[PDB]
DNA sequence: AGCAGAT
DNA sequence: ATCTGCTTTGGGTGGGTGGGTGGGTTGAGGCAATT
């Protein structure tokens, strides 16, 4: 007779109670248990739930079963069941993973399919029970809960790289070239003292093949806890966790996650030498489960959007809803969003498809507002301000480990919006060698670091958005742009448009803002769907220009130098005109460029020229 | 065994006169084989 | 210091003095309200939804009426414009007012207590009870009072545009 | 003092 | 089964032909680059 040490519970009893629980057994006993009877349906809650899981698992391949423990104490069988695993939860994992294999096999067998068995054999099969009870306190882990299972929460802080851990080991005999695999238990090998041989039964001589053997994945983490949780304020505490096999590299540094698993705790060797033990005993977490906290459908919601005669003033409300009257910048921003094609060419360089926009004016006026929504909605890109340590850092830099005293190459904001926006809240005040790196991104949409013995480069095809405020109190409207935003001219020359917002005090623009802004006390879209459209246009669509659309750009930039001796404009004009077009192209989903697509570039264009 | 090597299931095993034996090993907590197995090789 | 203060006034001495790193932590904290870290050692972003409270002199260590206040603040306008109320107190010579203080002062130190006694100052725990009860509560506004401060707004900027000549 | 080796 | 023998913690009562990706971490002083 097999029963748990220490204990009076039998196994066998515990095999028969969950396998009669996984083959029979309906969600709407859990919905009775809870007190939701009254939301029972007739064709879900009376089917079989875990048959189905167990059913869908083999179509699928995969092994491991989430459990949640209150099914356990809707059924009358398992409540000792559920109190045991609580209590002893190794044991009651271990019957529970047998009996799934059990029950998945005899499925198969039963049901005489024609899956192979074979394969069913050879799977390791697991549960991850989470939910367990109310989530405990780190700093309420008292000795009482060694060998228990507990739920925490917290924020990952670290997690180490990938450990192997020994399961089966491998020998090899001296004289006979003779092999037996020997299993491990508790981290100690049971070596032979000679060869299973009969013929060559030398002594002591056996060698282990260390990359022979067997191994299993696994990696220690580091969490800390949630700020709600702290009682005063003082440093939170941390505490180590251990994850096997497929919850390995299960959750990334700084998530917030709901681990369930066992505390252990374990001795501590005074020395590398000796046996000798320190009587302090080091506690951390044996993990069994984790948690965190386009389909056709959508493609024809996408269409039945873009197909609307009035799409552009709808994505330019929609991007930033709170800013009041400012719908050329909107419109601006929104064709920055989703950027012009871009061209690989043979015989020829590449020419970029990004839009660079600058948002300066006076300090009253919303112009971080707006970074903040084009970082929200943007898929990819960052958030920084010149001449600030929070930020990562604009230009990628060789720094060391301090977790591993290594040498990393590091990249820095512009290298990781590479293909997004990249916002730069305070373009003003830069250091002149992040002036200098920014310039090479502009231009040569790269950056090249050759110090510490490396010599790479990083690709930064990034769009930028950035924002300035006056030298003064003011913006003042005599002196021109160039001497106000204290830039050099072959940077603000670089944007593709300028933005002057100024606040002129005028008696209808302050009624108006202020009645706004108290009200705060035309449908627009959610944050998702617009990203969802960004991407897909941003992956799919790629307009192409056409004959009219290029009599009528050599037309306008035509128009526009005879304007002026004053040079009106530029040749980075005409890139600055085509790229708009390409973008407003983009946005209908168009895979054409029409005269409406050119003639709209011109006049957000020529309207920036305008008060720029 | 599915589990990791320090997982730690503890067993005990009922002689046919009431003396229990004291097992390691999730499969020794399934079978009653593997435990006779177990028992003789840890000699 | 800064993390103690997270949900709370924070009280910083010789605001003037501080160095940029400091100044841009807290012009950090006052728009996103955030504190944030990027360290290989460690990566750990906590909210700060703290108030400041900040002393500082004037530049030259003493106020210039010649010298208008912005020229006197070494601070950058955009600091001093995000500030919520600002209060510049001069030491102005004065028979009377100088003559009271001396006596208070001088009274404090002889004597050990307050000399003021027209009035009797309310209990500390009370005062502190009675805060905290007025956090714990919400008011709430109607669309009159809506229109009398969009009125005082639009009254306020046209006279601060007019001082601003 | 615990553990690693030669008679 | 008994007798013989070396080495710690961590630290200068082992050292710099073992080094600093084996840990002992502030304080002062010189140098290039930044100003
Ligand atoms: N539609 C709007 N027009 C003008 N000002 C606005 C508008 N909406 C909000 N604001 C004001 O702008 C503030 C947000 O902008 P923010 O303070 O970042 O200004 P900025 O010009 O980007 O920079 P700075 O920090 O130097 O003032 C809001 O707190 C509100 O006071
Ligand atoms: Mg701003
Ligand atoms: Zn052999």
């Amino acid at each position: 007779l097999r029963i748990i040490w220490g204990t009076n519970v039998s196994i066998q009893e515990c095999t028969t109670n969950f396998r009669n629980f996984l083959m029979s057994f309906k969600y709407k006993f859990r919905k009775i248990l809870d007190e939701r009877e009254e939301f029972i349906n007739n064709t879900t809650d009376e089917e079989l739930y875990y048959i189905k899981q167990l059913n869908e698992m083999r179509e699928l391949g995969t092994s491991n079963l989430n459990l949640d423990a209150r099914n356990l104490l809707a059924y009358k069988q398992t409540e000792d069941l559920y109190h045991q695993l609580l209590n002893y939860p190794q044991e009651v994992i271990s019957i529970m993973d047998q009996t799934i294999k059990d029950c998945m096999v005899s499925l198969i067998v039963d049901n005489n399919l024609d899956y192979d068995l074979d394969e069913i054999e050879t799977k390791f099969y697991k549960v991850r029970p989470y939910n367990v009870g109310s989530c405990k306190g780190m700093r309420e882990l008292n000795p009482n809960d060694i060998d228990k299972l507990i739920n925490l929460k917290g924020l990952v802080l670290r997690s180490t790289p990938v450990i192997p851990d020994m399961k089966v080991a491998f020998f090899k005999c001296n004289v006979c070239d003779h092999t037996m695999a020997v299993e491990i238990d508790r981290g100690v090998i049971q070596e032979p003292a000679r060869c299973e041989r009969i013929d060559c039964n030398e002594p002591n001589s056996m060698s282990l093949i260390h990359n022979r053997c067997s191994f299993a994945d696994k990696q220690v983490i580091k969490l800390q806890e949630t700020p709600d949780f702290v009682p005063d304020g003082q440093t939170p505490h941390s505490i180590s966790l251990c994850v096997y096999d497929e919850l390995v590299d299960s959750c990334r540094a700084g998530d917030r996650i709901e681990v369930t698993g066992t505390f252990r705790s374990i001795p501590i060797r005074a020395n590398s030498r000796q046996r000798v033990l320190k009587s302090l005993y080091k506690t951390y977490v044996d993990v069994v489960h984790v948690k965190k906290v386009i389909t056709d459908q959508d493609l024809a919601k996408i269409r039945e959007v873009a197909a609307r005669e009035d799409l552009y003033s709808l994505l330019a409300r929609s991007i930033a809803p709170s800013i009041y009257e400012l719908e050329d910048v909107k419109k601006g921003i929104l064709l920055q969003l989703f950027g012009g094609t871009n061209k690989t060419f043979t015989k020829g360089g590449r020419y970029r498809g990004d839009i660079n926009i600058l948002l300066c004016g006076d300090p009253s006026t919303s112009k971080s507002q707006i970074l903040q929504y084009v970082h929200k909605i943007t898929p990819r890109g960052v958030y920084t301000s010149g001449k600030g340590s929070s930020a990562v850092g604009l230009t990628a830099y060789i720094t060391r480990d301090v977790d591993t005293k290594q040498l990393v190459l590091e990249s820095g904001a512009l290298v990781l919006s590479d293909g997004g926006v990249c916002c730069i809240d305070e373009f003003d005040k830069m250091s002149d060698s992040t002036r200098s790196v920014l310039h090479e991104v502009m231009e040569q949409q790269t950056i090249s670091i050759a110090k510490a013995g490396i010599i790479t480069t990083l690709n930064a095809r990034s769009s930028i958005l950035a924002s300035a405020n006056p030298i003064g109190s003011r913006y003042n409207p005599n002196l021109p742009v160039t001497e106000n935003i204290d830039l050099p001219p072959p940077l603000l020359s670089r944007f593709d448009l300028v933005y002057l917002v100024l606040d002129k005090v005028d008696e209808k623009n302050d009624r108006e803002l202020a009645k706004h802004l108290t009200n705060l006390y035309d449908d627009v879209l959610p944050v998702e769907f617009l990203t969802m459209y960004i991407s897909y246009a941003k992956e799919h669509i790629h307009p192409i220009i056409t004959e009219a659309a290029k009599t009528e750009l050599v037309r306008a930039y035509v128009g526009m130098r005879k304007m002026g001796k004053r040079i009106t404009a530029t040749t980075r004009q005409l890139e600055s005109m085509i790229r708009l077009a390409e973008a407003h192209a983009k946005m209908k989903l168009k895979n054409v460029v029409e005269l409406e697509d050119v003639q709209e570039a011109v006049r957000l264009i020529r309207s920036a020229i305008k008060d720029y | 065994s599915a589990r990791h090597s320090r997982f730690g299931g503890l067993l005990s095993i009922q002689t046919p006169d009431k003396t229990r034996l004291t097992v390691s090993g999730s499969q020794a907590l399934v079978d009653e084989k593997i435990a006779l197995q177990k028992l003789d090789d840890s000699k | 210091a800064l993390v103690l203060a997270d949900n709370g006034i924070c009280c910083i001495d010789e605001f003037d003095k501080m160095d940029e790193s400091d100044r841009t932590a807290i012009h950090e904290v006052m728009e996103q309200q955030t504190i944030s870290i990027s360290k290989a050692g460690i990566n750990t972003t906590l909210n700060a939804r703290t108030s400041i409270l900040a002393a500082a002199n004037p530049l030259y260590g003493r106020y210039n009426p010649r010298l208008s206040p912005l020229d006197n603040i070494n601070l950058p306008a955009a600091l001093l414009s995000r500030f919520d109320i600002l209060f510049l107190m001069l030491d102005i010579p004065s028979r009377d007012d100088d003559e009271k203080l001396a006596e208070h002062v001088t009274y404090v130190h002889m004597h050990n207590k307050q000399p003021d006694l027209d009035f009797t100052p309310v209990e500390p725990s009370k005062m502190r009870e009675y805060i905290a009860y007025a956090k714990t509560k919400r008011p709430v506004m109607s669309e009159a009072v809506n229109d009398y401060v969009v009125q005082a707004y639009i009254r306020l900027r046209q006279d601060s545009k007019r001082e601003m000549d």
